[PDB]
RNA sequence: CCUCCUAAAGAGUAACGGAGGAGCACGAAGGUUGGCUAAUCCUGGUCGGACAUCAGGAGGUUAGUGCAAUGGCAUAAGCCAGCUUGACUGCGAGCGUGACGGCGCGAGCAGGUGCGAAAGCAGGUCAUAGUGAUCCGGUGGUUCUGAAUGGAAGGGCCAUC
RNA sequence: ACUUACCAACCCGAUGCAAACUGCGAAUACCGGAGAAUGUUAUCACGGGAGACACACGGCGGGUGCUAACGUCCGUC
RNA sequence: UGCCUGGCGGCCGUAGCGCGGUGGUCCCACCUGACCCCAUGCCGAACUCAGAAGUGAAACGCCGUAGCGCCGAUGGUAGUGUGGGGUCUCCCCAUGCGAGAGUAGGGAACUGCCAGGCAU
């Protein structure tokens, strides 16, 4: 509704991405989370991008 | 809640989980003056092994029965008595007390003596 | 204001009754809360569904100080 | 005129009116007017009967009404077809089973209570009987 | 420390002969001293609560706990979790050091002081009093204080009755009427 | 689409029957470890009142649960803090519920991860609403395909709009 | 602050009422196990061919309507 | 073997609450001290550590006690499956099942493993 779809991209260089939502007004900073990359088969850092 | 009933409430979740897993537990009881340890069968109604500071053989070699050194002695004692009966693998039941000081001194000494938890 | 609405029936209730021989994984009861609690060899799912954790017979019992309903699985 | 001051719900299923009454003894007064029949007492019927017995005793003694019209009755007006919602609440009834003590009285002689209850009974849609308080 | 020694050496003895207790553990003890500042007006000016907390911190040598609204009430126009006051629970050495400072220098500095009430007991031995001006406490500087504020003082005891609680405080020569 | 009643003590069950609610929220309001426990009333207490914050007693979950209702909830599922990303990827014995398309619950297995001393717990949130098939098209990835052949376009597959 | 032929929640004793109340609670009905007799397999699976998806009244239990209707809507025979 | 106490269970109110009495050698509790381990959205209250001067006051355990909770017949009543029937909104009869409430009454738990103190 007032919540937008965002993609979290892998820092490992693989084109792998997770997909989620964000309240862009209340939380304007880019979301960063450590997530499992199935291409490198390791937990690497994931950084927000536009969907 | 009064001290005892607050501690029994703090103990209930871990005890139900150990009952569910069918684990043989090393149950610890602490008092300002004494420390106690019981190895209880998964049924919860029979004590396989025990050691405490109320026992003359253990207390005689201790300065004060309610301190960390006395706790380490009780821990070493239960684990030795348990290994003599073939009991190796257990699960620690802190019985609502913090895993700290005297309780942790008993646990650390039991693990050192050979008890697996 | 106006009525006229209802939702789809969720088909909850007991799936396997006392004494029934089940294979591990079999749903025993679909409930909204824990009307029945998981006893020995019975698990509780995210929607409070009770299921068999082992092959055996469904056993219903009343246990504890609160006289709670528990479903367990007895080996056959 | 008796009526619940507030209710959880406005309307009620028709239901049925099987069984025998609960509250069959003279519990507060010396005499009572008991239902022998089955039926519905409206708030207006209960008020008409209360007035008749009260005038009769020249507002002396004490009167208890053991019944309460807590059941809402709906009705569809003229030139209205079937359906299009449950009708509107028009009046309130008490469900009556054989044996209910409807009214009680004391502080008056038996002959006056019998006459006051005779006058009140003539306002009611169900057959009644005169009852007296008992030892157990 | 001084008034706790006075309790042990002289108060215990006085109460034992007054009520003829079989055990010394029946003798009422001063359990805790609770200080409270109901700010209330902190909702309009947030800075007023900070100054009240700094006042309480000077009066009693410990960090005050800012108390929030337990439930919302339309009457005072407050929503749940709004900082609407501050409290300090005094026990042991700090409680005794405060108790002496209260009887010896703070309470005698009350404007036209003739004696505190002896009837303001909760019915179970605990004593409750209020101060109108916080400047009675020498720990507060008259030149630096932004506003004149008051506070609640509750002395929680182990006395079962008001008569017992009264005798406990009177034994410390607590300035009563 | 969700909750309750009608619904006749398994499931299901109709009407322009009786009552309400959803078309979202949340990077914590998720995970874990450790801790904690309401409502309401009586008595006392600066400003302070019927009701603010403080103390004691009664009470005992009537409170609380992001939101309707119902079932749950103290071992809390309610409230707080520390550390955190399991709101993991591949699968899945066995079940539930559907005419079907589907939808749901699931222990366990492999890889990798968080929390805990450990037993352990975690594949989002107390649960049940919060939704849109297919076609066509867009973006990224790709041991697939590539109309003579090498490429490319376009197509497939995987992720997503 | 004092007081009143008024009204008065909670609490205690007594008395009822509830589809959307429950500190109780049947009969039946339904799920499962075992066993006989009986029943032209009555059962399940797959495959060929359908028809049917306007129902009616009566009994019982209900919603709606007025416990009106040869009324209307479910359940079950 | 008996009495007492601690721990862990079974059982889940005939087991709980209240009222009265009672216990400290031991155990338990409160208690003493706190710089420190560790802790308080403040507080050594709690959590925690080092202890033993005091007291069983509170708590806790035990013994007693039917004010309450709780358990609870028999008999009757209500309902109801099947078959029959009436004056069919509701009932009755045969048969089977048979409450809830209330009444008499019961009731101040029972029990296992291990450890400690005391006594014979
Ligand atoms: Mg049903
Ligand atoms: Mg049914
Ligand atoms: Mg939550
Ligand atoms: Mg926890
Ligand atoms: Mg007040
Ligand atoms: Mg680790
Ligand atoms: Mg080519
Ligand atoms: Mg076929
Ligand atoms: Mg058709
Ligand atoms: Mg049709
Ligand atoms: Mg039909
Ligand atoms: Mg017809
Ligand atoms: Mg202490
Ligand atoms: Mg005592
Ligand atoms: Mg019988
Ligand atoms: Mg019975
Ligand atoms: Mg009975
Ligand atoms: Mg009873
Ligand atoms: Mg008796
Ligand atoms: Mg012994």
């Amino acid at each position: 509704g007032i919540r937008e779809k965002i993609k979290l991209v892998s820092s490992a260089g693989t084109g792998h991405f997770y997909t989620t939502t964000k309240n862009k007004r209340t939380k304007p900073e880019k979301l960063e989370l450590k997530k499992f990359d199935p291409v490198v088969r390791q937990h690497v850092i994931y950084k927000e991008a536009k969907i | 809640m009064d001290k005892k009933s607050a501690r029994i409430r703090r103990a209930t979740r871990a005890r139900r989980k150990l009952q569910e897993l069918g684990a043989t537990r090393l149950v610890v009881h602490r008092t300002p003056r004494h420390i106690y340890a019981q190895v209880i069968a998964p049924n919860g109604s029979e004590v396989l092994v025990a050691a405490s500071t109320v026992e003359k053989a253990i207390a005689e070699q201790l300065k004060y029965t309610g301190n960390k050194d006395a706790a380490a002695a009780v821990g070493k004692a239960v684990a030795e008595r348990a290994l003599e009966k073939g009991i190796k693998d257990v699960s620690f039941d802190r019985s609502g007390f913090q895993y700290h000081g005297r309780v942790q001194a008993l646990a650390d000494a039991a693990r050192e003596a050979g008890l697996q938890f | 204001t106006r009525n006229g609405r209802d939702s789809e029936a969720k088909r909850l209730g007991v799936k396997r009754f006392g004494g029934e021989s089940v294979l591990a994984g079999s749903i025993i009861v679909r409930q909204r809360g824990t009307k029945f609690h998981a006893g020995a060899n019975v698990g509780c799912g995210r929607d409070h569904t009770l299921f068999a954790k082992a092959d055996g017979k469904v056993k219903f019992e009343v246990k504890g100080p609160k006289n709670r309903k528990f479903i367990s699985i007895e080996a056959e | 005129m008796l009526q619940p001051k507030r209710t959880k719900f406005r309307k009620m299923h028709k239901g049925r009116n099987r069984g025998l009454a609960q509250g069959t003894d003279v519990s507060f007064g010396s005499f009572g007017l008991k239902a022998v029949g089955r039926g519905r007492l409206t708030a207006r019927q209960i008020e008409a009967a209360r007035r008749a017995m009260t005038r009769a005793v020249k507002r002396q003694g004490k009167i208890w009404i053991r019944v309460f019209p807590d059941k809402p009755i709906t009705e569809k007006p003229l030139a209205v077809r079937m359906g299009k919602g449950k009708g509107n609440v028009e009046y309130w009834v008490a469900l009556i089973q054989p044996g209910k003590v409807l009214y009680e009285m004391d502080g008056v002689p038996e002959e006056l209570a019998r006459e006051a209850f005779k006058l009140a009974a003539a306002k009611l849609p169900i057959k009644t009987t005169f009852v007296t308080k008992t030892v157990m | 420390a001084k008034l706790h020694d006075y309790y042990k050496d002289e108060v215990v003895k006085k109460l034992m002969t007054e009520f003829n207790y079989n055990s010394v553990m029946q003798v009422p003890r001063v359990e805790k001293i609770t200080l409270n500042m109901g700010v209330g007006e902190a909702i309009a000016d947030k800075k007023l609560l900070d100054n009240a907390a700094a006042d309480l911190a000077a009066i009693s040598g410990q960090k005050p706990l800012i108390t929030k609204a337990r439930k919302s009430v339309a009457g005072f126009k407050i929503r749940q979790g709004y900082p609407i006051g501050c409290k300090v629970t005094l026990r042991g050495e700090r409680m005794w050091e405060f108790f002496e400072r209260l009887i010896t220098i703070a309470v005698p500095r009350i404007r036209d002081f003739r004696g505190l009430s002896a009837k303001s007991f909760d019915g179970r031995g605990n004593y409750s009093m209020g101060v109108r001006e916080q400047i009675i406490f020498p720990e507060i500087d008259y030149d630096k204080v932004d506003r004149v504020r008051g506070l609640d003082i509750t002395i929680t005891t182990t006395a079962k009755s008001d008569e017992e609680g009264r005798a406990l405080l009177a034994a410390f020569d607590f300035p009563f009427r």
